[PDB]
Parts: structure tokens; sequence; C-alpha cells
């Protein structure tokens, strides 16, 4: 009913209003920003008018034999752009002629939907050859196309004459190209160099040669029909021929729809930009490009959805929809309504559009009026990717919290293949000439293939796609084959695009195979094939032939026996690399050379643990961490079950190993590793007997640890234990940890937490004089991070890591990178972890990372673009579709803006990083010196720039992990007397704990303590940085460290002598003093003494 | 600069020659000293010292005062170095709250000891100008490998047990 409909409509409007209104204003602004100025439209319309005159003056010539046209052109500059197969005298009875064309405009310019493009835009001018130039059999065997090419050539010759005459040839540029990069459809392109000069408008003019509507029986050109007699259907060929007859038809259809629908043009601009950012266009995708779906296809789809589109032909879009509603509705349809394997859309350009739930296994948008499949230019692989981008955009459009406009329209994700995709393989294919293919190509490219695929390039891209898809199975989600160096333009003096690059005579330099990985399956040992039975099924025969020597039979745990291939894991590369190499060399070309060295370099920058079969262990394998947890679990039981004066309530392990983030994988007995001792929080049942002052409280806690240690030593003597001071909570001098060494070779440090602790820190803040409150706040923050927030941080990251399998190795590599640049000492592990998770929990408009390279580069890219003065980082630490609500998100944003009100430049707090775990945004990022924050940003920019400039390769990757050590006041080289690489558990093996536990210390980093105490002494005046992981980053033996020093800007000039200056100073007169550099240098040299090898000063 | 023996606020300038290090290319460290005024009983006969050299301790300060006594044939006995918290570890009394950085006091055994030292320091402060080579070298305590790794060692269990057992009684 009308009232029912109205109520639903109002309910929906209200539900969508918040985002709808915001989006509209953003849309309005974008459209103004990209608006074509009327002066430019008018200026090209002036040239277009002259062009029409000139063209109208080209005289008809005469019916000519192929011999005659050949003679006509032989002596002239212009060549006929005959398509392959070019006509031979022996097989061409018909003849050729030119007569005056009907001129018309098509495309965006004709629909007045043009936008300002820095790169420029094309105006498509349609020149229809008269019907009498055609015989009704001309749709067959390239006849109409050869007629078309001569027609274009004759036109181009006479146009050149007439342009010379009007003096226009001095600023005009003429060249051949292919319409939509379709090699069957050469066109002429006119462009301007620096009154009819339209250079400043950024337009180019394409002269499209078309056929009259319905010159050939449309039913004879259906996708399932053959039109090249050699029979196999010729859908590619048929599309080129049939659509050459429908250009005006579609312009009329789109113009009519535009007139009916107020926001059509605006929605068209939104579609164009959305597709453009994602690397899509109308260009032919069959020859190794991402596309077949550009502005034209978007508008045709939108128009179809404005006249039905449901499974029962119901309207999807209404004529009164805002541009937001139109765009969103098209995206939603693309996301959810399958047009390839499971269905297709039928429409009538001349009646209601109907979704039909049978698929043709190729992208299909079928016009019942014209018999054209609008989506012919799209490969299956291009369509699958389009549908995923549509799904992601639909999710973004439904986000009622974080603003997605920039992600949707304003972010080019296509600039860098290594960010857009997870793995990219460069494939050299020196196939030689066409006559060489019998040996250079493993598959036959014969008569049937040429008829179906038209070009070798189409055949080759499809072959490589099909081979890689079958070989990789569920290891991947999406694939693109790219013909790199492919050209679309060629001189008017040439028949076609010619190439001799890449050791071949085809239109590409090499091929790039680009993958979106499936992390749950990508590095599995077994490629599963068909079931084994008595006689070979077709599927099993195919599998066996495809894999050859790699194929075997295997019994699975469930009792099944199937054909399979078994691969070897490697720490250095994904199994995918082996498979691509094997499959391409076997089934594409024996001459194929496959390389992907970038992924190996990133893999090899993760420290290799000294564990059995380490070099053969997947980067995705977490066994090291699982084995540590298993050891902990055994100890947990013993302590939890102990009879003590209070019962144990909780034992909560909170160390980096429990959330898979430790820089090095844990190795038994590797006690040199900074992360060897894993923190555990121990809580007893509540008790009113805990002391009400911090010294007595800590001693009471220690008394319980003593009882635990006593019981452990008595009845569980394969565990060893000792007590250690924790000096990291400033001014709490009595904290003791119980350090337990398990028989499996792992270390755990236990601290007690009571319900009294937080109360005492809060009381200390309340009691402190105003001047001191900041220091007590900082102490309380350190306490909170260690004892309170560590449990939720660890539980959250452990849990969601299962949905983000590449996060663990990515964050570990990120920490390694931070430590190589001496930053890790100032950046908490939690802050590093939360920055690194950004590309995983908030990937848009990219996909979630599916390789080590992809994730790591995304973290650096994020940092490079993060203006931490202006913007917070707010994370929804959840698995992919508990999320922050609108109110919660705005409340966190207000924490940031409040902070910036009194800290507008981020002098006190730079990186605001918040989540549901920490809405304050400052728990893990407080107390960082400003120069350290700026250096981190600077290094990320340096990294991104190095890669944009010099590309991603072995040399530039090495540079990412090399410190520059420039712009420092001083640099000190240290060497420890004993190398720690081995005892850190890194392969360049620890086997026991020392007899005397006092000797654990002999394999610990003395330079860590050195730098710790230097920072404590000189906190007021200097910033000192060093490596935290000497085993990892201290060279071949793990014995070299560096200290860099910065004098705080506060101490570069003189000051009044005051008793509380807290700086090593010298007098400059009897009233004023200045920092004394020479004395400080001698102090530092003396402090490190024999370990100080070199000391450089600015 | 050599002519600056005392600062305007009453602090005497007390320079030391810095020992050589293999890794560095005769520089001075400047400590500052003034007589301490305190109505507090345990802060009697003290010099307030600003900018003590790295890792200053009672042994180093006794050596210094002894060199002064030898040079100027005088008698001065040092009792204690007070409030030398070079690493800032005791800057806030968390214990009290839950119920002068880079400076210290050098305490002498009696009024005569400090007076003698103070007179000797006055003459010491004029050496920079008159006889710079007569300034005393400060030889830093130089922590060994063992000293740095000691920070990692277990707490002594028997000391700990005793400490905890007694405090809890």
């Amino acid at each position: 009913t009308a009232t029912e409909s109205y109520d639903i409509h109002i309910a929906r409007e209200t539900a969508e209003l918040f985002k709808s209104n915001i989006f509209k204003l953003q849309i309005d602004e974008l459209l103004e920003q990209v608006k074509l100025k009327q002066k430019h439209v008018l200026k090209v319309e002036k040239f277009l008018h002259k062009l029409y005159d000139i063209l109208q003056e080209i005289p008809d010539w005469e019916e000519k034999s192929l011999a005659e046209v050949d003679s006509f052109f032989k002596n002239k500059i212009v060549s006929v752009p005959f398509v392959d197969p070019k006509p031979i005298p022996q097989n061409t009875n018909y003849k050729f002629n030119y007569k005056k064309p009907d001129i018309s405009l098509i495309g965006s310019f004709a629909l007045k939907a043009g936008i300002y493009q820095p790169n420029g835009s094309s105006i498509d001018t349609l020149l229809t050859m008269p019907k009498e130039l055609f015989e009704k059999k001309d749709f067959l065997n390239f006849r109409c196309l050869h007629k078309r090419s001569v027609y274009l050539a004759y036109l181009t010759h006479h146009l050149l004459i007439l342009l010379k005459k009007d003096k226009l040839d001095s600023f005009l540029q003429l060249e051949y190209s292919y319409f939509d990069n379709d090699p069957l459809l050469p066109i002429l392109r006119i462009s301007c160099s620096k009154d009819y000069n339209f250079y400043k408008t950024r337009f180019s003019i394409n002269l499209l040669i078309g056929f009259p509507y319905k010159v050939f029986e449309p039913k004879k050109l259906l996708p399932n029909r053959n039109c090249i007699r050699i029979l196999p259907a010729t859908p590619l060929y048929n599309f080129s021929v049939l659509s050459s007859s429908t250009h005006e038809n579609y312009l009329k259809y789109l113009y009519k729809t535009k007139k009916q629908t107020e926001s059509f043009v605006e929605a068209t601009v939104l579609g164009r930009l959305w597709l453009q950012q994602r690397g899509f266009s109308s260009n032919m995708s069959h020859s190794g490009s991402l596309g077949g779906f550009g502005t034209f296809e978007f508008t045709i789809l939108m128009a179809a959805l404005l006249n039905g589109g449901g499974i029962n032909s119901n309207k999807i879009l209404l004529h009164g929809f805002s541009s937001y509603q139109l765009f969103k509705g098209v995206i939603k349809y693309l996301a959810t309504m399958d047009l390839c394997h499971d269905g297709h859309l039928q429409f009538h350009s001349n009646p209601a559009s109907k979704y039909i739930d049978e698929g043709f296994q190729t992208p299909t948008l079928f016009d019942k009026s014209t018999k054209v499949n609008i989506l012919t230019k799209m490969t299956v692989s291009s369509y699958q990717i389009l549908k995923e981008y549509a799904g992601e955009t639909l999710r973004m459009l439904n986000n009622v919290v974080q603003d997605q406009f920039s992600n949707i329209f304003l972010t080019n994700i296509s600039r860098f293949d290594n960010l857009k995709y997870d793995l990219c393989y460069d494939v050299q294919l020196p196939l030689g000439k066409y006559n060489n293919l019998e040996t250079s190509l493993a598959a036959t490219f014969g008569s049937m293939e040429r008829v179906k695929f038209i070009t070798l390039e189409n055949f080759l891209a499809h072959k490589i796609t099909n081979v890689a898809r079958y070989a990789l199975g569920d290891r991947i989600k999406y694939i693109q084959i790219e013909m790199v160096g492919q050209k679309s333009d060629f001189p008017i003096t040439k028949r076609k695009v010619y190439s001799n690059t890449g050791g071949n005579h085809f239109n590409f330099d090499f091929v790039r195979v680009k993958l979106i990985v499936n992390p749950s399956e990508c590095d599995k040992l077994v490629t599963k094939g068909p079931a084994h039975s008595e006689t070979m099924s077709t599927e099993a025969a195919v599998f066996k032939n495809f894999w050859g020597i790699k194929s075997s039979l295997r019994r699975f745990k469930d009792g099944s026996i199937t054909h399979c291939c078994v691969w070897s894991t490697s720490s250095s590369e994904p199994i995918i690399s082996s498979i691509v190499n094997f499959a391409l060399q076997k089934h594409v070309s024996k001459k194929a050379q496959i390389s992907n060295e970038t992924i190996k370099k990133f893999h090899n920058f993760l420290p290799l643990p000294n564990l059995p079969s380490s070099a053969k262990t997947s980067v995705l394998n977490l066994s090291s961490f699982f084995n540590l947890k298993k050891s902990f679990d055994d100890l947990y039981k013993i302590i939890f079950q102990m009879k003590l004066p209070l019962s144990v309530k909780s034992i909560l392990p909170v160390g980096s190993a429990f959330r898979y983030t430790s820089l090095c994988q844990p190795v038994p007995f590797a006690y040199s590793d900074p992360d060897f001792f894993q923190d555990v929080i121990l809580e007893f049942e509540t008790s009113p007997k805990w002391p009400d002052e911090i010294t007595s409280l800590e001693k009471a806690k220690t008394a319980f640890l003593l009882k635990i240690q006593e019981e452990l030593s008595a009845n569980s003597s394969t565990y060893r234990s000792f007590f250690s001071r924790d000096e990291s909570i400033p001014y709490n001098l009595e904290i003791v940890t119980l350090n337990i060494l398990t028989p499996e070779g792992y270390g755990f440090k236990f601290r007690v937490l009571t319900e009294r602790d937080e109360i005492l820190y809060l009381r200390a803040i309340a009691n402190a004089r105003n001047e001191l409150k900041p220091e007590l706040e900082a102490t309380f923050l350190k306490f909170t991070a260690k004892y309170l927030a560590s449990v939720r941080h660890t539980r959250t990251l452990e849990n969601i890591s299962h949905s983000y399998q590449f996060y663990s190795p990515v964050v570990r590599l990120f920490k390694r990178w931070l430590d190589t640049h001496l930053l890790l000492g100032h950046i908490t592990d939690e802050l590093a972890e939360l920055i690194a998770i950004k590309p995983f929990v908030d990937p848009a408009p990219y996909f979630i990372p599916g390789s080590l390279e992809n994730g790591f580069l995304k973290v650096l890219k994020f940092i490079s673009q993060w203006n931490w003065k202006d913007d917070p980082l707010i994370l929804d630490l959840v698995k992919p579709e508990e999320r922050l609500t609108l109110a919660q998100y705005k409340g966190i944003q207000m924490n940031f803006t409040n902070l910036r009100n009194s800290d507008p430049n981020g002098t006190h707090l730079q990186f605001f990083v918040a989540s549901k775990n920490d809405p304050s945004g400052i728990l893990y990022s407080s107390g960082i010196p400003l120069p350290i924050a700026t250096r981190l940003t600077a290094l990320a920019k340096v990294a991104v720039n190095l890669l944009q400039t010099h590309g991603l390769n072995q040399q530039t990757i090495n540079l990412l992990f090399t410190p520059g050590l420039k712009d420092y006041d001083f640099v000190v080289d240290l060497r420890t007397p004993i190398g720690l690489k081995s005892s850190c558990g890194i392969l360049s093996a620890p086997s026991n704990f020392p007899e005397n536990l006092n000797d654990l210390s002999e394999k610990m980093d003395p330079t860590y303590q050195l730098v710790k105490y230097l920072n404590l002494k000189y906190k007021n005046s200097l910033i000192l940085s060093s490596r935290k992981y000497i085993g990892v980053n201290g060279g071949e033996k793990g014995d070299k460290n560096v200290i860099t020093g910065l004098i705080k800007p506060l101490f570069k000039g003189a000051h009044k002598f005051r008793v509380n200056l807290d700086c090593n100073v010298k007098p400059v007169d009897d009233e004023n003093v200045i920092l004394n550099k020479e004395a400080i240098f001698h102090e530092i040299a003396a402090f490190g003494n024999d370990m100080v090898i070199n000391f450089e000063t600015d | 600069i050599e002519d600056i023996s005392a600062m305007k606020n009453g602090f005497i300038v007390v320079p030391f020659k810095l020992p050589d290090h293999k890794a560095l290319p005769a520089s001075l460290h400047f400590m500052f000293a003034k007589r301490h005024q305190s109505s507090n009983s345990n802060e009697s006969d003290c010099l307030f010292l600003v900018n003590l050299p790295l890792l200053s301790n009672i042994e180093h300060m006794k050596k210094f005062v002894g060199q002064l006594c030898g040079k100027y044939d005088t008698v001065s006995h040092v009792e204690e170095l007070l409030y030398n918290d070079e690493f800032g570890l005791h800057e806030v009394d968390l214990s009290a709250l839950t119920s002068p950085r880079n400076t210290a006091l050098l305490k002498f055994v009696d009024a005569a000891s400090i007076n003698n030292c103070w007179n000797a320091l006055k003459k010491y402060s004029n050496l920079h100008a008159k006889h710079p080579n007569e300034l005393f070298e400060w030889t830093y305590t130089t922590p060994s490998f063992t000293t740095f790794v000691n920070f990692y060692k277990p707490l002594d269990i028997d000391y700990l047990k005793e400490d905890i057992h007694t405090h809890m009684a």
C-alpha cells in the first residue's frame, strides 16, 4: 500500500540521514572541485565545429580493389591500419570505398558529464559509414573491419591535406590508436601542442568510425554465434562488429535516461572517480589489464537499474534518487548481484530490466534490444576484483561512524602494485616472433584459438591467468595478469602497434602476475586434488597431467586418499613462489623467467630462530610461541593449585609471546633475548589485610611470592627460580618479581596485583603538591600499562591475530625496523603494536594485508602520511565483518581535541593512539621526546620516497634497515666483550641454564644498562638512543651498539646560573652558564670506558 | 673565563681536569660550592655542591679534600655525602605520598673541618687563572662489564627473606 511504502521510505530516510547529509555536502564540494569550466567546453566546441566542416569537404572517391588501395597508399605518408589478419588478394573478392559520414558525438562530452582531468580527457566523435558501403555478408570474416580501416585511412589522408591548408597542422598532433584498446578498432586521435588551438582545455579528439544501426542482422552477431569461418563461437569479434553499430543507440538511451533522472550526471562523475582510483577503465582487459568496466559501463548499468533490475523486474533505482542514492545503489548491485558464474542482467535499450539467475561463466550485461553483451571487454578476473571492491565500498557506505568519503573517492590505490596486491611476480617471456611460437609457447596458438582470442596477447593473458588459477587454487583470492609496456598508440605511417621489446615481437615487455592472497590457505603444505578411485575420473586425469612429477597420492588424517602435491615451506619465500615458477614454465613457456626477489628480502629481515628446521618453516608458523605457551600452561596448573594463605584467583600472562609480537621468536634457553622473561600478573582472592601504604604493600606481595617459590623449590624442582627487582615504575622501589625458568627452557616473571594498588597510586597523585602531580601521574600511567591494561591489550591482540595472520610477522619486522633506527627504546612495544595493526583493522580502501611485504609497506606508508598534530589514530580492535559507537568515537575525538587545546603542536604528546581498550589515547605514547616522534615520521617519509623514486628492490630494501646516523650532536660506537647473537636464539644453539643463576647475567647486554642509566642521569638535557636488540642488530656476532645524542633545544644557549638547572654546565661569566659539551663527552666515554670504541662529535 | 673564581650568587667555581679517553681527541669539569645554611640538625657543617662529576661518591670526595689538605697544608675531615641522587631514583617519596637535582651536601665532621676546606677552596678557585696545570684531575670511577651485568643478577634470597620476614612482623 501507498501508506506502507511511505512509512518504510520515511523510516529508511531517517536511518540514513546522518551519513546521507554529510555525504551530500562532500559530493557538492568534490563536484565543484572537478567541474569543467564552460569556457573550455565552448573552446573545443569551436574546434569541433571547424572539424565537422573540414570532414564534410572530404570528397567521395571510388570503389577500389585491394590492389588499387595498396597502390593508392604505397606512395603516401599514411598507412592503412589493417587489423590482423590483414587482407590478401587471393581471399578478398569485395572492394573498398569512402563516402561522406554522418557525424555525431558520444560519451561523457555528449552527455555533458565531463570533468576537469589533469591528464586530460577524450571527446569521442562518431563517424558513421553510409549503409550502401556494405554488403549484408560484411559482418563475416573481417570484411566490414577491413572496409572500416581503409575508410579511416582515406579520411586520415584527406584530413591531413585540409589541415595543412588551414595552417592548423602546426599545433595539431595526429596518431592512430585503438578505441577502448580494441585492436579490431583503430581510430584517429587529434591532440594539441603548446583561435582553434584547444591545448589549455586538456581535450583530445577521437575519430571513431562506426557502422549504421542494424546494417548486419543482430541475431547473427550474438555471443554464441561464429562470424569467422575457418565452428567455435566468436564473442570477442562479434562484440567489436556489433557494438560499432550501436554507439548512437547507447547515446540516445543514456540521454533519455539523463533527462528522466535529475542526479544522473552527478552519479556518473562519482562512478568515474570511484573506478579511476581503483585502476578500472572501459579498455579491453583481455590483453592483460584491469578493466572492461569504465564510465560508459557504469552509466549503462545505472540506466538499466533505473528501469528494473530485480529478479522479478522491480526497479532498483528511482528517477528522483540523490546522486548518493544512485551511486550507493549501483555499488550495492555490483557487490551483491552476480553477473558472471551465477547470473546475469538483462535489459532493453529500446522492456523492464531483469536479473536472471543463470550465469554464462563470463561477465554479462545483456541488451535484448541490440544483442550486445555490454560487459564483453571484462575478464572473469577483472569482474571478480570489481565485485570485491564494490563489496568493500558498500561496507564503507554503511559505516555510520568513521568518515569514508576520502577512502571512497579521493585515494588512488593503483599507483603502487606492492600496496594494491600481496605478491607480484615479474615474468620474462622471450617468445620471439609469431613463427617461433611452436617451440616458445607450450600451448598451441592455431586457427581455432585465433578465431576465439583474436590476438596472441589475449590468448597469452588468458592462458597465464588460467594456469596460475588452477595451480594456486584456494591459496589466492584474486589474480591479475598485466602485460607491462603494452602500447595503444601508433603513427599514421604504421599499420599497427609494433614491438621488439622483451625478447619478443608482441605488444608487451614482460608479464606481471599480481595476487591477492588467502592467508588461511596460502602456505599450506598440500595442494589437494581429486579423490582417488578405481578408474581415473576426468578431474583426476587433468590433475595428474597438470602436475606431472609433482602429483602423488596421500592419506589424510580423516582416512581419505586423494591425488595431491606436497610442497616445502621456507622461511625465505611463500610456497606460492615455487608454484608460479613450476606452473608457468611447464604450461606457458619453457622460456619463462619468473622473479620475486622483494618478498625474499623482507622475509630475510625477520630474525631466523635457532630451532630445528627453522629455514624450512613458514613465516606464518607460530609453533615457537605455542611451545612457550604450552610450557607456561604446565606451570600455571602447579601455582594455581598451591595451598597458600590466600587462594590464587588469576594468573594472567601478559608478555609479548602471548600475543605473538616478540621481535625474535622465543627459543628454549635463549636468555640473552630482551623478551626472554615473559610478564605474568598474579592476583589472589580479595583481602582486607593488605597494607595501606606502598612499601608495606609491596613487601606483603613479596611475602606471598616467597611462599610460592618455597613450594615450587620443594616439590617442583625441575623449575628453577630467583627474585628480581623491577625498577621500571618510577619511585616504587620495592617491587619484586619471581622469575621462573621452566624445564622447557622458557622464562616467566610473576608480579602480584592487589585491589589496593590502584588506590595507593591515586592517593599519591591526590597528596602530591601541584608541582609534583605530573610526575605522580606519569608513575601511575606506567603502573596502569604494566599491571592493569596489559591483560586486555594481550587478550585483544591474541584473539584478533587469528583473523589477521600476517599481523604477527609484520609487527615483528616493524619492531626490527624501529630498532635498526634506534627508536624502539623510546617507543613502547604496545605503541609499535597498535601502529602496526592499523592496516589490518582499518585497511580501506586497500585490502587486509596478505603478505609480509604488503603489511610492512602499509605500516610505513601510514606513518608517512599521518599528521599527528592534526589527527588522532583511533582503532577498532576487532576481527573483520564491539565496534565503537558514534558517541564513543566522538568522545575519543574530543579527548584528542581537548589535549591539543593545551598542546597544539604536539610538543608534549605527539601520537594519540586510542581504542576501546584505551580511550585516553595516551597510555602507550606519553613521555616521548618530540625529536624522536619527528624522526620516526621523517624516516617513514624517507622510506616511502626511496621506494617511489628508485623502486622496490634488494638495494632499496637494504637501505630501509640502514641507520643514517646524521643530524646528531654526537655518535658513540660500542662493542660488548661477548657477542650475543647465538645466546639470543638467532641463527647466523642454547641448551641449558647455568649452574649458578648469577651467571645468567654474563650473557646479558651490558650496553642496555649503560644507556638506561645515561638516560636517567641526563634526562633533563640530552636525548640518547641505542639499539635494544644487540643480538639482532649488532652485526655478525651481535656485539656492536651505537649511542646517538641530541642536546635538547632548551640547552643550546646560555642561561642564568640556578641551583636547579640540572645540567653539566660551565660558566660564561659570573652570572650565566652554558652546557659543557667536553665534560659530558668525557663522562659518557668514562661511563662506557672499554666498551666505547669511537666517539664522533658535531 | 679563567678569571671566574666565584659566581655572583656566592658559589665558588671548582674545576677539575678531565682524564683522557682513547676515543676522544685538557678539558675541565666545573663543580660549584657554597656553605650550606640549615636549621636542620643533621645538615650541620655542610657544603652545598652543584654539578658533581659523574659517579661522585664519598671516597672520591675524601680524595679531593685530602689533595686540598696536602696542597694547602691544612686539616679537614669529611663525614658524609648527602642527597647524591645522580640518577633521580629517589626524587619523589612515593611511600610518604601513599600513606636540587644534580646537587648534594658534603658533610664535614666539625666546624673546623669545613672552615679549613672552604678556605682551601677559595685558593683552589683562583688556580684556573694563576696555575691551570695545578688543577686536580678527576678520575672517574669506570664501571666494568661485571658492574653493568650485575644489574641483571638475582636478589640475594637470604637478605630478601630477612627483610620481608622482619618488616611483616
